Formats: C-alpha cells, sequence, structure tokens
C-alpha cells in the first residue's frame, strides 16, 4: 500500500472525480488499475470516492470490479482496482450492433452483477455502457460504485438527478424520490437495446426530451395501469395520449439479426414505464431468453 | 464473511426505531466506554506506518472550547441531520476500535486518548453524512459549524476514511443495529 507499490502508466480514461491510469504492480507484474482521486483541500473528499470505498471489502462478486487498495499521496487518493481491458462503450466504438449470442451473454452478466447487489441491498444508479468492464475472455463486471446508495435506511437528501439521462428511469425523471431497484433495472433494459441495435434507446438532451422520446416509444403513462403515477411531481395528465410503439419493429431495423419473441419479451419486462412491473435482477435471469445457459 | 462486530446479529434485523437524542447519546457513550477500556490495555494497534500516520491527526494539544455533549449539541443545533447519521457515526468508530477474536470476544484494536476524541467526532460524522446523504452540506457550512479550517476538516475525513477502509464499511440495517448492540456489550463490562 505504498506509493511506489505501483507503476503508472497510459492514461485510460477521465471522470468528473477521477481520473483511471493502466499501471502495474511492480513486484508481481500485474496488471491495475490507478483511479486517482483529486483531494483539495478546500474542498473535501468526493463523496463517489468514499461510498465506492465503503464497497471494496463486502460487495465481491465475479461480475463486480475489485477494489483492492487505497493509497493517500498529497492531494491524491488512489484507488486500485483490477485491471480490465476494456468497457462495453469501447468494445462497440471498437467495432455497433453486436451478434446476438454477445449481447445475451454480456446481459446475463449484467444481471449476474445487478443481482447480487440488490441482494446486499446495494443500488447502483449510474448503469451504463461506459461503466460496464470487459476483458479479454468475455468477462463483464459493473465498475464505477461512485453513485451507489443503500436502500431501505432512512435518508433526508434524495437526488432524482442520478443516473446518465440516457439510461435514467421515467418515474425518476418525473420527480421520483422513492425508487429502489427498479432505478438499475430500467438502465439494463437501455442498454441491452443498445447492444442490440448499436444506438442509445433514447437520446435526450435534456429532461423533457428524455420523457418525450421515451413516451414516443413505450407510450404515455397510462393512469390504469399505473395509479401511483399521480403521485409524481412532474406528471403531467394533460399530455395527449400515445399508445406504446412495436419495439420489434423500433429495434430490427439496425440490425442483420433476427429478434425473437423470447428476447422481446425479456426487453419488455426490464422496460415497463411503472417501476413496479419491472422484472427484479433475479426474476430476469430465469426469463425463458436466458434457458440454455441452464 | 461479515464485518465480525456483526457476529450474533440477525440477517433480517430492522432499523433501530431511534431517535436523534438516543442516537446522540449513544455515540457519546460509546466515545466514553472506549476511553475507559483504553486505560486498561496496551493495544497491538495498526498494521500499517500509513494508518498511524493518518491517526496521529486526531490529537488535538489545546483543550477544546466545548464538551464532547455541547459540541454535538451544536452540530446537530446547525445541521439537522437524522438519526441514521450519527448511528453510522457510531459503527464508524466501532469498527476503528472493536474486532472479536477466534471465540467472538470483543477486543479494543487502538487506544483512545481524550485529545483524540473531538477532532475524532467531527471527521465520523462528516464521513456518515457522505456514506448516507444525497446531498451534505458544504465544505465550507460544515468547517464552520465545527470551528476548524477546510483544510484541517479535508485531512481528518480522510484520516478516518485511510484508518476504517480496511474493515467492512457498507451501509446496512445490521450495522444501524449493530451501534446500539455493541454499546449494550460494552456497558456490560465496564
Amino acid at each position: 500500500s505504498s506509493s511506489s507499490q505501483f507503476k503508472q502508466l497510459e492514461k485510460l480514461g477521465n471522470g468528473t472525480y477521477a481520473t483511471v491510469y493502466k499501471g502495474l504492480n511492480k513486484t508481481t507484474g500485474v496488471y491495475v488499475a490507478l483511479k486517482e482521486v483529486k483531494l483539495d483541500s478546500e474542498e473535501g473528499t468526493p463523496s463517489t470516492a468514499i461510498r465506492e470505498i465503503s464497497l471494496m471489502k463486502e460487495l465481491k462478486h465475479e461480475n463486480i470490479v475489485r477494489l483492492y487498495d487505497v493509497i493517500h499521496t498529497e492531494n491524491k487518493l488512489t484507488l486500485v482496482f483490477e485491471f480490465m481491458d476494456n468497457d462495453l462503450k469501447k468494445y462497440m466504438d471498437s467495432r455497433r450492433g453486436l451478434e446476438l449470442n454477445l449481447v445475451k451473454y454480456f446481459q446475463w452478466q449484467l444481471l449476474q452483477g445487478l443481482a447480487f447487489c440488490h441482494e446486499n441491498k446495494i443500488l447502483h444508479r449510474d448503469l451504463k455502457p461506459q461503466n460496464l468492464l470487459i476483458n479479454k475472455r468475455g468477462q463483464l463486471k459493473l465498475g464505477d460504485f461512485g453513485l451507489a446508495r443503500a436502500f431501505g435506511i432512512p435518508v433526508n437528501t434524495f437526488s432524482s438527478e442520478v443516473v446518465t439521462l440516457w439510461y435514467r428511469a421515467p418515474d425518476v425523471l418525473m420527480g421520483s424520490r422513492t425508487y429502489s431497484t427498479s432505478i438499475d433495472i430500467w438502465s439494463c433494459g437501455c442498454i441491452l437495446a443498445e447492444m442490440i441495435t448499436g444506438k442509445p434507446l433514447f437520446p435526450g438532451t435534456n429532461d423533457e426530451e428524455q420523457l418525450k422520446l421515451i413516451f414516443d416509444i413505450m407510450g404515455t403513462p397510462n393512469e390504469s395501469l399505473w395509479p401511483s403515477v399521480t403521485k409524481l411531481p412532474k406528471y403531467n395528465p394533460n399530455i395527449q395520449q400515445r399508445p406504446p410503439r412495436d419495439l420489434r419493429q423500433v429495434l430490427q431495423p439496425h440490425t442483420k439479426e433476427p429478434l425473437d419473441g423470447n428476447l422481446m419479451d425479456f426487453l419488455h419486462g426490464l422496460l415497463q414505464l411503472n417501476p413496479d412491473m419491472r422484472l427484479s435482477a433475479k426474476q430476469a435471469l430465469h426469463h425463458p431468453w436466458f434457458a440454455e445457459y441452464y | 464473511s461479515e464485518n465480525p462486530l456483526l457476529h450474533g446479529i440477525p440477517v433480517d434485523v430492522e432499523v433501530p426505531h431511534i431517535s436523534v437524542d438516543e442516537a446522540l447519546a449513544n455515540f457519546k457513550e460509546t466515545i466514553e466506554l472506549l476511553l475507559k477500556l483504553s486505560g486498561n490495555r496496551k493495544c497491538t494497534g495498526f498494521n500499517t506506518r500509513v494508518e498511524k500516520k493518518e491517526y496521529s491527526n486526531f490529537y488535538m494539544k489545546s483543550k477544546p472550547t466545548l464538551s464532547s455533549a455541547d459540541f454535538l449539541k451544536r452540530i446537530q443545533d446547525k445541521c439537522e441531520y437524522q438519526p441514521t447519521v450519527y448511528l453510522v457515526a457510531t459503527f464508524l468508530i466501532d469498527t476503528l476500535f472493536l474486532t472479536r477474536d477466534g471465540n467472538n470476544i470483543l477486543q479494543l484494536k487502538l487506544n483512545l486518548q481524550e485529545k483524540e476524541v473531538h477532532r475524532m467526532i467531527i471527521a465520523a460524522v462528516r464521513l456518515s453524512t457522505k456514506l448516507l446523504e444525497d446531498f451534505v452540506h458544504s465544505h465550507e457550512y460544515f468547517s464552520k459549524v465545527c470551528g476548524i479550517s477546510k483544510r484541517l476538516l479535508t485531512k481528518l475525513e480522510v484520516s478516518l476514511l485511510i484508518c476504517v477502509c480496511n474493515t467492512k464499511l457498507m451501509v446496512s440495517n445490521r450495522k444501524l443495529a449493530a451501534s446500539k448492540l455493541l454499546l449494550n456489550e460494552l456497558r456490560s463490562f465496564c
């Protein structure tokens, strides 16, 4: 855990509260990822680093990136993670829609990782392809738990501003401060669609455009199928109704691969507007689309 | 495996129906008992020099203007936190100072001194809010409440974080519960 234990190599990626470098453990000769978090004496320790570190000993799972050590130097905490060759966003950019056998295998692993989080009562709250790490062997692991949060715990504050916009659930966009596991499941649906077509399912530029894009495809909230929608602050009963679109006809044009009924059923299970009707990660793992893996 | 401090606590335990005043009292009393225990023992201390150096940041040369109890009143008067904040704060000090041995017997890991208490309270409360709340008070506001510089506040957050991050820290109902259950256990030996 000394600073000199790891050699810093090339920069890998950049975020608001961290820069990730490739690194090398000088003793084992094994690659690591060095996530360097700037420490500004006048601003304090970022909450993202503290939350991520709080999970490092407990959330251990094959489909979750391992955090090995935390190193404090002047103006800097370095979080030492297992090294992963790529993330989903770059693996795809590296090509854009993936073949379906890969899509299923990546979705399987994402949901295994997520089921373990939810079993521990932790919400990830920033699932998106960039935060899904992949290695040569095709292992996929959830990364970047900076926004993660325990649920079932008496809180005073809430950010409906969590989750990257494109992957953010409609109930959240409409001001819900009471989502639980459903928040990540929505993101998983958007990721699945993006793997199939190669394009973000709902590429909003702001909060209003995001909901507009969601309702265009999924239809407007139906108060009979979602009575609780009236409790959301930004819900508007006076918008014109729109029926759902045919999800397959929306996706199919963008891939040469046949989208079957099992796959489309699955996707509909993840992308329900009413958060209560979304599949749990555990349910989703046992959906017929995943039959072969058993 | 779980944090050894949780051995014996039902996995489905319920969040304690505890009040802010009781949360605050349990926090203070945990500190008082650790202080008591620390006067009997000569502890095995830290696994590294790193942790020793971080820990020395807690030592405050001069006597605080306010007692522990009054300082805690000032913090709560100014910040108005939920009881959960202090339960987590209590567990942070629990996990820094206590473990269990092979026979599930509680053991003191490090000596706590009175000159370390004031800055320890500052760090545990601040770290607790950042583990728990999506919105926390500004670094400026919290510093002024605690009567320290922003630079010191940062130094204290990181010192406590480095000192406890080798233990299992994930916020959960069982850790909330443990804060009170460990106090009862300590209480029973003193």
